[PDB]
C-alpha cells in the first residue's frame, strides 16, 4: 500500500525511538517512545509519547481503521482534556501513529491506586498520603473530562465508549480522553464477550444504545453519568453484582445505582440526570460543564474577585 | 551687529522652525522642526515639542558651513532646495564629524541660522563655567525623560548618579541631603537640583581646600572651609592670584573684578566687591580659566614668523585620505576639511589613475574607497587658510598617467590662481623663506623632471568555519609565500509577562513584592502566572495599589476554542488583548476600578539559554574551556552552595573566570556594573568589550560542543609575537597567519557551503582541515586562485605642466643616504626605519642638513592599523614633515597636538635659536648632559570623567615626561574606588619631582585611566602640553578625549611648580 504525506503531521522516523509497551488491543499496539525534535524550534528536545502501530499479522482493514482514526484526530483538532495526535510516520516503514503520553494511565486505574485505607480490596504498598485526592480533586477531575466532552461534541464526536479505562491520567493529573473518534463499526457487537475480545460498556451504555443502537451525544451524557458514578465510588465497578443478562430488565425497569457512600447529593442529582430515560430531557454537556465549574468553585474554597 | 538685534536672532532661534533634515541614512528627507536651546545650549530637532528627537552639543560644533558642500547632499534631493539656503554643520568629538545637513525655505532664515548658530558658538566657548554647569545639569535632567520637565524624583535622581559617574555610598546619607538641602516629598526643582548638586562636591572633594591652606605661606583662606559657605574676597582673591597663581595681570585690582564678574556671571551680585563661595572657589579651581595652558602662546607669534622655513617644525599629516586604517577606511574629503582645520600645514594626495580620465585618490592597493579629485582640490582651498593662513604644503605621490598628471595640474591652476605658488619668492635668494613670506600661498611637492630634463594580492575574502558554521569576511593579503586574514569585518510563551513555572501564589506575591518595593511602586500591578491550585487557568496576581492580591485569570472554552476571558465582561485569545485593555483601562470590580503596569519577565530566564549551564563546577568547566580552543567564547555557570554566578570564557588562549554577585534583583559585575537579567548581560557584553578588547562572541552550548570536538585546529598568530607581527603585511590587524607553501590549491568549480565562489586550500598534509575562501566576484576567483598558483611555484613618467608647478621642496634621491651638499630646494623622504637608522648613526649630520634642508618622514606600510609612530626623537633632530595619521590617538598623536597647538595652531613652530647654533649637538651623551628645571607635581582631584561602558569607573592618574629617554620618568597615582565624578587623590600622598634637561621641548602629559574587575588599566582621557606653555600655580588641567577635543567640566586640579636651575 502507499499513502499520501501530509507535511503538517509527518515526523521523521528515525528522530523517533521505540520503547516499552504499554497497552495492546484487539489490533493495534501502544508503545511509550522518545520523539526527538517534536518542537520544530527546538529540535534537540525529546519527548516521552505514545506511538500506535499495527500487529504483523494485521489486515487492511485495521490499516484502513488507523487511517481514519489519525484522521478523525486531524480533524478533530486540539484539546487539553482529550489524547491530542503529535504526528504520524507514515512514509518507508510501518505505520506510526505519534500522540501524547499519559504517565498514571487511564483514571480506573489511578483511582483505584488512590483508594484511601479501609476501602481496598487488598494492601497498596504504594500507597502515597500527600496524593490522596480530596472531593476538589474527584470533581475536578469530572469538570476536566466533561470539558472534553464539550469539546468533542463541539466537534460532532460520539466516543460511543465512554469509561474511566476510556481517560487517561497526565503526569499532571490532567484528564485527557482516549479512544476518542474510534469510527468503530456498530455491526456486530456481542453483548457476551468480556472486552478485548468484543464488549460493548452495556454497563455504560443508556438504553436507546442497548436496545435500538441510538448512540448520541446524550448516550455520551449517560456514560459520563456512569464516569461520575464510577469516580465517586473511586473508579468502582458499574452494577456491582449484576449481571448483564439482568441488566436489560433493570434498565427498563428504570432502575439506577445507588448513591456513592461519599458522594453529594448535588453531583448525585447530576447522576439522575445524565440517567434520564428519555435523551432528550438528559442535560447536555455544556450545562453540565457550567454546573460542575460552580461545584468547584464553592469547593476550592478560595476567594476570587468577581468583576 | 546691533544688540537689540540680537535679541531677535536668539529668540528667533529659540522658537524654532520646520527644517529640513538630510543624513546618510534615510534617502528621504525628513521635515523636521530644529529650535536651539539655551537652556541646554543645544540645537535639537524633533516633530513633536514634547520630545526632542535629536541632540547637538554647541560646543562640539567644529564648524559651519553654507552652500551643499557635505557628505550628506549627495542623495540629490537637496538639489531642490536653493544653494544659499542649504547649509550643513559638523560637530562631534571624532576624526570624522558627524554632520547634521539642514535645507531652508527661504533665504533670509538661512543667513539668521548660521549667524546664530555662529554667535552662539563664541558665547559658549566665553561662556563662563557655572554657566556650562547649569547647562550640563540641565542637559542630565533633559535625558532622564524625553518630556523635557524641570523637575526631578528620588528615583530619576538614584538612576542618575551612574550617569554622572557618581556612587551613591548608602542610599542613606542621599535622603540626609535631601532634609539639608531642603527639598522634599522626593521632588526636585531645578535649582535644588543645582544646590544639592554643588553640596555633593563640596562635601566629597573639602579636603582640596583643606590642603590649599596649608601653612607656612600667604594667606589665602580662613579657617572657613567647612561645608558651611563663604566668601573668596576680592583682595583676599588677589593676594592669591599674585602670590600663589604668579599671574602678572593679577597686579591690578579692576582685571580681578573684572574677572569675578565674567565667572560667576550673575546679575544679583552687583555688589562692589563681587564674592566668590568657598564651593565657588573649588569651582573656579576645576574652572578653565585656571588652565595650566598659558594663554600668551594663543596668539602667533609673528616676530617668530620671520626666520627661514627651514628653522621651523611643520604640521604634516601621512596619508591623510585615510579616516581609519590604511586598509579598508572610509576616503572622505571632510578628512582632509578637517585636517585642515586642525591647522596642518603640509597634507599628503596618493592620487592613482582616473577612471573616467579625471584622477582619484585611494591607499594603493587597498579597497579603500575613491573621492573625485576636484572635490578634493576644491575643499582645500575652501579650507586651506581659515583657521591658518600660512602657507600648506601639499604633497603628491603620483602614481597616475601623464594626460591625468596634465589634467591635475591644469586643475591646480584653474582653481588656485594667486593662491598657489608658482613663482619663487625671492630668486636671488639661496635660502628657504620665511613663512609669513609665504603667507595665503600654497606649496606643491611632487618629484620634477631629472637632472638633464629627462625623468601582492588584498581583498576582502570569506571564511566558512564549521565551528561557527556561518561566513565571515575577513581582509587578506598575500606575501612571502604566505597568508595573513584580519578579525571579522563586522506570543505569550516568550514574552516577559509569561511566567510558567512559578512555585506558588506566595512566591508570586513576593516576586511582585520586591519588584515593587525596589522601585517603581504602582497600584494594580500585575504578574502572569500559573495557578498550584486551579486546572488549566492562568493567574493574574495583581498587587493591589500599596498590596498584593491573587486572581485567576479566568478560562472557559467557546467555540471550540480556547476563551482566555475574564468575568465575561472581557475576554479574548491573546493574553496581549485583555493585558493592554486592562493597562489602558482598568479593570472594574465591585471592590475597585485598577489597571496594569509591571510585566515582569522571568526569574530565571537564562534557563532557557543554552548558553547557560544549571551547575557546573570549575575543573570541568575548565576542562570545556580547554578543548574549545576559540576566543570569543563564553559560558555562564551558578556556582555551586552560592547564590553567586561565573562566567568563564577563553581570551589570549587563558580561561579566565569571573564572579557576578547578586543585589536585589540586579546582577552586579565586579563591584559597578548593575544588569537586571543575564541575557541583558551577554546581549550587552556581545556588543562592547570585557577584558582587554575582547568582545564576548561565542557561545558554548554541548550542541555546539560536539562541533567543536569534530574539528579542533585554526592556525593562529604563532615581542617574537610582535616580530611576526611586523613581518606579516597585515601588521598588528594579522589575526591569522598560514604558509600557504603547505596548501596546494584548487579551485572549487560549484563551490560550497551556499556561496557562488569559493576555492579549496587542500593542504600537503591531507589531514589539515580546509580553509575555503570565498570572493564576490568569480573573476576575484580566478585572479586569487592564480595567485596562490604561481605562489606554489622630455618626458618619462611625469607631465611637463605639473613638473614646472613644483618650485620648492624637490625630491632627490641622487644624493641616496648620503646628506652632503643641502641645498634649500629639496626634501628627503624617509622611512620610520631608516629614518631612525640615520638618527643613530648621523644625528649631527642630520641636524646640519636640516639647517638648510626639508626632511619629510612618514610612516612604513607595515603599520596598516594607522597607528602613530614615535616622532620625538625626529623633532630632537629637528624633522620638518613630521607626517602623521590625524585618524588615530596614541600618546604620540597628542604629543603632536601639543606641539602644534602653539603659535595659535597655525602649524608652525619656530625651532629655538640654541638648537640652531653651530656648536649645539641634537644628542647629547650621559656627561654633556646637565639637569636644567626642576619641576614639582602634585595631583589633587578631578571632575567629570567621562564613562566608557556601564562600569562605574574607579581611577586613578599617570603622570609623566612625553621626551627623551633621559627624559623620561613616569609617576603614578594611587588609585580611588567607585568614584568617578568627585574623587580625590590621596591627599597625603607627597608631591613628585621630575629633572628637565631639554626644556623648550618636552611634554608634560597627564593621563587618566580607570581600573577595571580585571585591574587592567584603560583610556579615559589625556593632556598633553609644551612645558614652555605650563603655568605655575594651583591649576586645572582640561581634560580632553582621546581625539584631541576637549570634554566638559573634563579636569584635574594639579599644584605644579617650575624652578629653574641655578
Amino acid at each position: 500500500y502507499e499513502l499520501p504525506e501530509d507535511p503538517r503531521w509527518e515526523l521523521p522516523r528515525d528522530r523517533l525511538v521505540l520503547g516499552k509497551p504499554l497497552g495492546e488491543g484487539c489490533f493495534g499496539q501502544v508503545v511509550l517512545a522518545e520523539a526527538i525534535g517534536l518542537d520544530k524550534d527546538k529540535p534537540n528536545r525529546v519527548t516521552k509519547v505514545a506511538v500506535k502501530m499495527l500487529k504483523s499479522d494485521a489486515t487492511e482493514k485495521d490499516l484502513s481503521d488507523l487511517i481514519s482514526e489519525m484522521e478523525m484526530m486531524k480533524m478533530i483538532g486540539k484539546h487539553k482534556n482529550i489524547i491530542n495526535l503529535l504526528g504520524a510516520c507514515t512514509q518507508d516503514g510501518p505505520l506510526y501513529v505519534i500522540v501524547e503520553y499519559a504517565s498514571k494511565g487511564n483514571l480506573r486505574e489511578y483511582l483505584q491506586a488512590r483508594r484511601p485505607p479501609g476501602l481496598e480490596y487488598c494492601y497498596n504498598p504504594s500507597h502515597n498520603p500527600e496524593e490522596q485526592l480530596s472531593s476538589k480533586d474527584l470533581v475536578s477531575c469530572a469538570y476536566q473530562v466533561a470539558r472534553g466532552m464539550e469539546y468533542l461534541a463541539s466537534k460532532k464526536c460520539i466516543h460511543r465508549d465512554l469509561a474511566a479505562r476510556n481517560v487517561l491520567v497526565t503526569e499532571d493529573n490532567v484528564m485527557k480522553i482516549a479512544d476518542f473518534g474510534l469510527a468503530r463499526d456498530i455491526h456486530h457487537i456481542d453483548y457476551y464477550k468480556k472486552t478485548t475480545n468484543g464488549r460493548l460498556p452495556v454497563k455504560w451504555m443508556a438504553p436507546e444504545a442497548l436496545f435500538d443502537r441510538i448512540y448520541t451525544h446524550q448516550s455520551d451524557v449517560w456514560s459520563f453519568g456512569v464516569l461520575l458514578w464510577e469516580i465517586f465510588t473511586l473508579g468502582g465497578s458499574p452494577y456491582p453484582g449484576v449481571p448483564v443478562e439482568e441488566l436489560f430488565k433493570l434498565l427498563k425497569e428504570g432502575h439506577r445505582m445507588d448513591k456513592p457512600s461519599n458522594c453529594t447529593n448535588e453531583l448525585y442529582m447530576m447522576m439522575r440526570d445524565c440517567w434520564h430515560a428519555v435523551p432528550s430531557q438528559r442535560p447536555t454537556f455544556k450545562q453540565l460543564v457550567e454546573d460542575l465549574d460552580r461545584i468547584v468553585a464553592l469547593t476550592s474554597n478560595q476567594e476570587y474577585l468577581d468583576l | 551687529l546691533a544688540e537689540y538685534e540680537k535679541s531677535q536672532i536668539k529668540r528667533a532661534l529659540e522658537l524654532g522652525t520646520v527644517m529640513t533634515v538630510f543624513s546618510f541614512r534615510k534617502s528621504t528627507p525628513e521635515r523636521r522642526t530644529v529650535q536651539v536651546i539655551m537652556e541646554t545650549r543645544q540645537v535639537a530637532w524633533s516633530k513633536t515639542a514634547d520630545k526632542i528627537e535629536g541632540f547637538l552639543d554647541i560646543m562640539e560644533i567644529k564648524e559651519i558651513r553654507p552652500g551643499k558642500n557635505s557628505k550628506d547632499f549627495e542623495r540629490a534631493k537637496a538639489v531642490r532646495q536653493k544653494e544659499d539656503c542649504c547649509f550643513t554643520i559638523l560637530y562631534g568629538t571624532q576624526f570624522v564629524l558627524s554632520t547634521l545637513s539642514l535645507a531652508a525655505d527661504s533665504k533670509e532664515d538661512a543667513v539668521n541660522w548660521l549667524s546664530g548658530l555662529k554667535i552662539l558658538h563664541q558665547e559658549a566657548m566665553n561662556a563662563s563655567t557655572p554657566t556650562i554647569i547649569e547647562s550640563w545639569l540641565r542637559k542630565q535632567i533633559y535625558s532622564v525623560d524625553q518630556t523635557r520637565r524641570n523637575s526631578i524624583s528620588l528615583r530619576e535622581l538614584k538612576t542618575i548618579l551612574p550617569l554622572i559617574n557618581f556612587k551613591v555610598s548608602s542610599a542613606k546619607f542621599l535622603k540626609d541631603k535631601f532634609v539639608e538641602i531642603g527639598a522634599h516629598k522626593d521632588e526636585l526643582s531645578f535649582e535644588q537640583f543645582h544646590l544639592f548638586y554643588k553640596k555633593l562636591m563640596f562635601e566629597q572633594q573639602k579636603s582640596i581646600l583643606d590642603e590649599f591652606k596649608k601653612d607656612s605661606s600667604v594667606f589665602i583662606l580662613g579657617n572657613t572651609d567647612r561645608p558651611d559657605a563663604s566668601a573668596v574676597y576680592l583682595h583676599d582673591f588677589q593676594r592669591f592670584l599674585i602670590h600663589e597663581q604668579q599671574e602678572h595681570w593679577a597686579q591690578d585690582l579692576n582685571k580681578v573684578r573684572e574677572r569675578m564678574t565674567k565667572f560667576i556671571d550673575d546679575t544679583m551680585r552687583e555688589t562692589a566687591e563681587p564674592f566668590l563661595f568657598v564651593d565657588e572657589f573649588l569651582t573656579y579651581l576645576f574652572s578653565r580659566e585656571n588652565s595650566i595652558w598659558d594663554e600668551k602662546y594663543d596668539a602667533v607669534d609673528m616676530q617668530d614668523m620671520n626666520n627661514p622655513l627651514s628653522h621651523y617644525w611643520i604640521s604634516s599629516s601621512h596619508n591623510t585620505y585615510l579616516t581609519g586604517d590604511q586598509l579598508r577606511s572610509e576616503s572622505s574629503p571632510e578628512a582632509y576639511i578637517r585636517c585642515l582645520r586642525m591647522g596642518c600645514r603640509c597634507i599628503e594626495l596618493d592620487c592613482w589613475d582616473g577612471p573616467d580620465g579625471k584622477p582619484v585618490i585611494y591607499h594603493g592597493w587597498t579597497r579603500t574607497t575613491k573621492i573625485k579629485f576636484d572635490d578634493v582640490v576644491q575643499a582645500i582651498k575652501d579650507h586651506a587658510f581659515v583657521t591658518s593662513s600660512f602657507p600648506v604644503i601639499l604633497s603628491i605621490e603620483e602614481h597616475c598617467s601623464v594626460e591625468q598628471q596634465r589634467h591635475m595640474a591644469k586643475a591646480f591652476k584653474e582653481v588656485f590662481g594667486d593662491l598657489l605658488l608658482t613663482k619663487p619668492t625671492e630668486a636671488s635668494a639661496d635660502q628657504l623663506p620665511s613663512p609669513s613670506q609665504l603667507r595665503e600661498k600654497i606649496i606643491i611637492k611632487h618629484k620634477k623632471l631629472g637632472p638633464r630634463g629627462d625623468v601582492k594580492q588584498q581583498g576582502e575574502l570569506y571564511m566558512w568555519d564549521s565551528i561557527d558554521q556561518k561566513w565571515t569576511r575577513h581582509y587578506c593579503a598575500i606575501a612571502d609565500a604566505k597568508l595573513s586574514f584580519s578579525d571579522d569585518i563586522e506570543l505569550h510563551f516568550g514574552e516577559k509577562w509569561f511566567h510558567k513555572k512559578v512555585e506558588k501564589r506566595t512566591s508570586a506575591e513576593k516576586l511582585l513584592q520586591e519588584y515593587c518595593m525596589e522601585t517603581g511602586g504602582k497600584d494594580g500591578t500585575f504578574l502572569v502566572r500559573e495557578s498550584e491550585t486551579f486546572p488549566n487557568d492562568y493567574t493574574l496576581s495583581f498587587w493591589r495599589s500599596g498590596r498584593v492580591q491573587h486572581c485567576r485569570i479566568r478560562s472557559t472554552m467557546e467555540g471550540g476554542t480556547l476563551k482566555y476571558y475574564l468575568t465575561d465582561n472581557l475576554t479574548f485569545s491573546s493574553i496581549y488583548a485583555l493585558i493592554q485593555h486592562y493597562r489602558e483601562t482598568h479593570l472594574r470590580c465591585a471592590e475597585f476600578e485598577l489597571r496594569l503596569t509591571d510585566p515582569v519577565p522571568n526569574p530565571n530566564p537564562h534557563e532557557s539559554k543554552p548558553w547557560y549551564y544549571d551547575s557546573l563546577s570549575r575543573g570541568e568547566a575548565e576542562d570545556m574551556l580547554m578543548r574549545i580552543p576559540r576566543d570569543g567564547a563564553f559560558l555562564i555557570r551558578k556556582r555551586e552552595g552560592s547564590d553567586s554566578y561565573a562566567i568563564t570564557f577563553r581570551a589570549r588562549g587563558k580561561v579566565k573566570h569571573c564572579r557576578i554577585n547578586r543585589d536585589g534583583r540586579h546582577f552586579v559585575l565586579g563591584t559597578s556594573a548593575y544588569f537586571e537579567s543575564l541575557v541583558e548581560l551577554v546581549s550587552y557584553y556581545e556588543k562592547h568589550s570585557l577584558y582587554r578588547k575582547m568582545r564576548l562572541r561565542y557561545p558554548v552550548t554541548p550542541e555546539l560542543l560536539e562541533r567543536y570536538n569534530m574539528e579542533r585546529d585554526i592556525n593562529s598568530l604563532y615581542e617574537l609575537e610582535k616580530q611576526i607581527i611586523e613581518d606579516n603585511p597585515l601588521g598588528s590587524l594579522c589575526r591569522g597567519i598560514l604558509d600557504l607553501n603547505t596548501y596546494n590549491v584548487v579551485k572549487a568549480p560549484q563551490g560550497k557551503n551556499q556561496k557562488s565562489f569559493v576555492f579549496i586550500l587542500e593542504p600537503k598534509q591531507q589531514g589539515d582541515p580546509p580553509v575555503e575562501f570565498a570572493t564576490d566576484r568569480v573573476e576575484e576567483l580566478f585572479e586569487w586562485f592564480q595567485s596562490i598558483r604561481e605562489i606554489t611555484w622630455k618626458n618619462q613618467s611625469i607631465a611637463i605642466e605639473l613638473s614646472d608647478l613644483v618650485v620648492y621642496c624637490k625630491p632627490t634621491s641622487k644624493t641616496k643616504d648620503n646628506l652632503e651638499n643641502p641645498d634649500f630646494r629639496e626634501i628627503r623622504s624617509f622611512v620610520e626605519t631608516k629614518a631612525d637608522s640615520i638618527i643613530r648613526q648621523k644625528p649631527v649630520d642630520l641636524l646640519k642638513y636640516n639647517q638648510k634642508g626639508l626632511t619629510r618622514v612618514y610612516p612604513k606600510g607595515q603599520r596598516v592599523d594607522s597607528s602613530n609612530y614615535d616622532p620625538f626623537r625626529l623633532w630632537l633632530c629637528g624633522s620638518q614633515m613630521v607626517a602623521l595619521n590625524f585618524q588615530t590617538a596614541d600618546k604620540y598623536m597628542q604629543m603632536n597636538h601639543a606641539l602644534f597647538s602653539l603659535n595659535g595652531r597655525t602649524g608652525y613652530v619656530l625651532q629655538p635659536e640654541s638648537m640652531r647654533t653651530e656648536k649645539y649637538d641634537p644628542m647629547p651623551p650621559e656627561s654633556q648632559r646637565k639637569i636644567l628645571m626642576t619641576l614639582t607635581v602634585k595631583v589633587l582631584g578631578a571632575r567629570h570623567l567621562p564613562k566608557l561602558g556601564r562600569s562605574i569607573a574607579c581611577p586613578f592618574v599617570e603622570v609623566e615626561i612625553c621626551g627623551a629617554e633621559y627624559d623620561n620618568n613616569k609617576f603614578k597615582t594611587t588609585v580611588v574606588n567607585d568614584n568617578g565624578l568627585s574623587p580625590i587623590w590621596a591627599p597625603t600622598q607627597e608631591k613628585v619631582t621630575f629633572e628637565i634637561y631639554d626644556p623648550n621641548l618636552a611634554f608634560l602629559r597627564f593621563v587618566v585611566y580607570e581600573e577595571d574587575m580585571f585591574s587592567d588599566p584603560n583610556f579615559l582621557a589625556h593632556a598633553t602640553y609644551p612645558i614652555k606653555a605650563v603655568k605655575s600655580g594651583f591649576r586645572s588641567v582640561p581634560l580632553k578625549n582621546g581625539y584631541s577635543e576637549d570634554i566638559e567640566l573634563a579636569s584635574l586640579l594639579v599644584f605644579c611648580e617650575m624652578r629653574p636651575v641655578l
